[PDB]
């Protein structure tokens, strides 16, 4: 039963916009005195 | 029982702020919106200027034809852009 | 007639289109064109507007809407005024 | 009370006479005709009223209760009367460079704001060491500002008339120079801000990116966009005067900041300065 | 990205040999003797 | 010079009257006070070329 749900975790490949959004990610708020 | 209809409506709204799967027009809408979002942000603009960012996607039939259609359309629009509608002002004057 | 203003009429209108040129009638445009009071006459590329440019006044330039008749062009000739047509590009009739 | 009736009747009479004046002004032919006569001069009215709004917001910000909208409004008024007005009055018309460089200034002011929203909670000023921020006598600051405007207006005036400058392959230089100055300024700001804990409190010495070509790349990038605007209009003398005044003020401020980090960091900034001597221009200054 | 395309003889060209050394000098990655001696006596 | 000034004023007042006349015309057009006159006519039967 696990093979079907792990085979369908990505039935279609990631879109160009998604890959381009992920490829240019940033640090996101490490240098704060609170966190 | 009318609350269930609103529940389904806004649950579908929640699903369409995702990319599970739906009609092609909304997917094109989200793609051009994501392109606008990437382009407007400057800290997302600079990381585009790294050749590896292009290269990973380049090394990964429909796409080439879609990109070459916009080539001839752009060529048409640029060629029409340099000419005055009246070439001979004097001969029509 | 070797005026320094050889061709600086249509282009300058194409730049300062943002100006507000008030309206004037056809018959007064004729009556002041004949008078040798106007410095230039400008034709729009659809021949449905005409931006006058006289020598003195406040403002200099206006807008006169035009009927297509030959006697218009006859008095434009016999007045002895500067005749030119603004040429738009080929996208503006595809943008519309 | 009768006094309420009397004051209400007085207000009604004043409103009646004011509305009579308003109605006889609205239906007035000569008033509308002269209104259209003064409709001829519309673009210069917003350009001058923005100066009044900007000085009002600037006095409020000097007092200290200005929202961020008023600060960006001051920024916008400065950018309009330094990159939209100089060829709107000294040519009468805008086409080509002024819109591009007006938006380029807005684009160039927005890295110290963008970075300090990203790598922070907000723009709120963190408590810090009072001697860290570089401060200069106010007469020197206004002298620098006046010199910068004199250079920019002089580039506008000494530059030729607007639509006669060429195109084609000769307008690629400003493109690449603007790209270079944006890239180098962004690298300088990022390398300066990725180490400091607070707003300006550096921990180590930055010797990466443009810092290994020049000792002050932020100031030289501002210098280079100055030169970019001046070169887009093809005026060398105003570029030279801009260079002179910015060299004087930036060199003064660089000398105080350099002696501050020499005192504060000891041998580290000394060897960094020995590695790269050129302060503003690569192997020129 | 760029070493996948550059020719071998262009790499063995003296220009590419002197380009790398100026890259190291500008970036500051000169590896000296005393560095490696301090490293070897730093280990255990 | 006085004649120049006065005839400048003469042609300028001519333009004053023509633009003011146009403005008063378009101001009176909408209010319906000029309804029925030749500046706001009413439709009728068609007509031929002859
Ligand atoms: C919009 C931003 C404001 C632009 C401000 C530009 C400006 O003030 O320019 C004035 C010139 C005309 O002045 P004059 O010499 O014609 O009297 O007038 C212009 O050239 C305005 C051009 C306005 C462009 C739209």
């Amino acid at each position: 039963r696990e093979f079907l749900v792990q085979f369908s975790t990505l039935r279609a490949e990631k879109r160009i916009d998604q890959i381009l959004l992920s490829l240019t990610h940033s640090d996101h708020l490490s240098k704060n005195d609170s966190g | 029982q009318f609350k269930s209809w609103i529940f389904e409506l806004r649950e579908i709204v929640r699903e369409i702020k995702n990319a599970h799967y739906f009609l092609d027009s909304w997917t094109q809408f989200n793609s051009v919106g994501s392109f606008i979002h990437i382009f407007f942000h400057q800290e997302r603009f600079r990381k585009l200027l790294d050749p590896r960012i292009f290269s990973i996607l380049l090394l990964r039939r429909y796409f080439t034809i879609k990109g070459v259609v916009l080539f001839v359309v752009a060529a048409l629009l640029y060629r029409i852009n340099n000419r005055n509608m009246v070439e001979s002002k004097n001969l029509y004057l | 007639r070797t005026s320094e203003t050889e061709g600086t009429r249509a282009l300058w209108i194409s730049k300062r289109w943002w100006r507000y040129r008030p309206k004037l009638p056809y018959t007064y445009f004729l009556q002041k064109l004949d008078s040798s009071e106007v410095a230039a006459v400008v034709f729009t590329e659809d021949l449905k507007r005409l931006y006058v440019t006289m020598k003195e006044g406040f403002p200099l330039e206006y807008i006169v809407d035009i009927p297509l008749d030959p006697y218009l062009f006859e008095t434009i000739c016999n007045a002895g005024v500067e005749v030119d047509l603004l040429q738009k590009r080929q996208i503006h009739y595809f943008m519309k | 009370k009768p006094m309420d009736v009397v004051k209400l009747t007085l207000l009604l009479s004043i409103l009646t006479v004011a509305a009579k004046k308003t109605l006889t002004l609205v239906l007035d032919p000569f008033f509308w005709m002269y209104f259209s006569w003064t409709w001829l001069f519309w673009p210069w009215f917003i350009a001058v009223g923005l100066a009044g709004y900007g000085i009002y917001c600037f006095r409020k910000h000097w007092l200290g209760e200005a929202n961020a909208f008023e600060q960006l409004g001051i920024v916008t008024s400065v950018f309009t009367w330094l990159t939209l007005v100089p060829p709107a009055y000294f040519n009468g018309y805008l086409e080509g460079w002024p819109y591009v460089f007006f938006l380029a200034y807005h684009y160039f002011f927005f890295f110290n704001v963008s970075v300090r929203k990203r790598l922070y909670g907000d723009f709120y000023a963190r408590t810090h060491d009072p001697k860290w921020d570089v401060n200069t006598p106010l007469w020197s600051r206004i002298l620098f500002g006046v010199g910068i405007m004199v250079g920019h207006w002089l580039a506008a005036f000494e530059g030729p008339e607007l639509h006669r400058l060429p195109g084609g392959w000769a307008n690629v230089g400003i493109w690449i120079l603007i790209v270079i100055t944006m890239l180098m300024h962004y690298d300088s700001t990022l390398y300066l801000a990725r180490y400091s804990e607070k707003v300006v409190v550096p921990t180590a010495v930055v010797q990466f990116g443009p810092y290994r070509w020049v000792r002050h790349p932020i100031y030289a990038s501002t210098m280079l966009l100055f030169a970019a605007y001046c070169t887009a209009l093809r005026a060398p003398l105003s570029l030279l005067f801009l260079l002179a005044v910015c060299l004087v003020y930036y060199n003064k401020k660089a000398k105080m900041e350099e002696e501050l980090m020499v005192e504060s960091f000891g041998q580290s900034y000394s060897d960094y300065a020995d590695k790269v001597r050129h302060k503003f221009i690569p192997f020129v200054y | 990205t760029f070493s996948h395309i550059v020719p071998p003889w262009l790499r063995k060209t003296k220009v590419a040999k002197t380009m790398g050394k100026m890259l190291v000098n500008h970036l500051g990655l000169n590896l000296t003797k005393d560095d490696l001696e301090n490293v070897v006596d730093l280990m255990e | 010079n006085m004649e120049e000034l006065e005839r400048k004023a003469n042609v300028q007042l001519e333009r004053q009257l023509v633009m003011a006349s146009d403005w008063s015309r378009t101001l009176l057009t909408m209010r319906g006070k000029l309804k029925g006159t030749e500046w706001d006519p009413e439709t009728s039967h068609r007509i031929n070329f002859s």
